[PDB]
């Protein structure tokens, strides 16, 4: 292939790589934010769990 | 006073023939074995197309030179020489040609310095 | 909540390995470009040498 075509392919792949890296960072931030809610929710679940396991049966 | 349109089918083949003649006459070669006056030849040819003033009759001559490239290389000697002379260029690409987009004008790269003036008001709008 | 966090982890690892693949392809293509250009350089040197010699 020609150098002209190789340059275009390389530039496009750079641009896609930049998009993917940025979206990896955004997903990482959202994961680190969601973990807090995931760990916080547990007390409420466990309260209802123990009470229902005791009374419902 | 008439209006004329001239189409040159292959300035690249013209340049190849001129290079053959120059090499056979043993003149010093430049890049890609072309002679030093290869740009002078094409500029002298193309500059004769003009729009005459109303004192000279008002006639005109417009030109559509052609250049054939290889593997899409537009940095070659003859393509650059012809590009630097003309007012605008139209780029055709096989990528667009086979994807169904024919005629294959690449409007992103094509340029026309005489745009606007070469259009009616509705077309501009 | 668990499923949302799983979605985050999946997208993160997908973007990571996509970036890795893209950089691998870039390495290959750029190195290919660089092996190619030396042939043009030697061709133009050969042409200059031949033009000088033939006179």
């Amino acid at each position: 292939a020609s150098l002209r075509d190789i340059k275009t392919r390389i530039n496009a792949t750079k641009k896609t790589s930049q998009i993917t890296k940025a979206m990896e960072m955004v997903s990482t931030s959202k994961l680190n934010r969601a973990e807090q809610n995931a760990k916080s929710f547990v007390p409420y679940m466990e309260k209802i769990q123990e009470v229902v396991a005791n009374v419902a049966l | 006073g008439k209006h004329v349109l001239v189409v040159y089918d292959d300035l690249s083949k013209q340049a190849a023939a001129y290079r053959e003649l120059s090499l056979l006459l043993r003149r010093p070669p430049g890049r890609e074995a072309y002679p030093g006056d290869i740009f002078y030849l094409h500029s002298r040819l193309l500059e004769r197309a003009a729009k005459l003033s109303d004192a000279k009759g008002g006639g005109s001559l417009t030109a559509l030179p052609f250049v054939e490239t290889q593997a899409g290389d537009i940095s070659a000697y003859i393509p650059t020489n012809v590009i630097s002379i003309t007012d605008g260029q139209i780029f055709l690409q096989s990528d667009l040609f086979f994807s169904g987009v024919r005629p294959a004008i690449n409007a992103g790269l094509s340029v026309s310095r005489v745009g606007g003036a070469a259009q009616i008001k509705a077309m501009k709008k | 909540l668990d499923a949302k966090a799983s979605e985050h982890a999946a997208r993160m690892t997908a973007m990571k390995n996509a970036t890795d693949n893209a950089n691998e392809l870039i390495r290959t293509l750029t190195l290919s470009y660089n092996r190619a250009r030396q042939a043009a350089i030697t061709q133009e040197i050969t042409e200059i040498v031949a033009g000088a010699n033939a006179l």
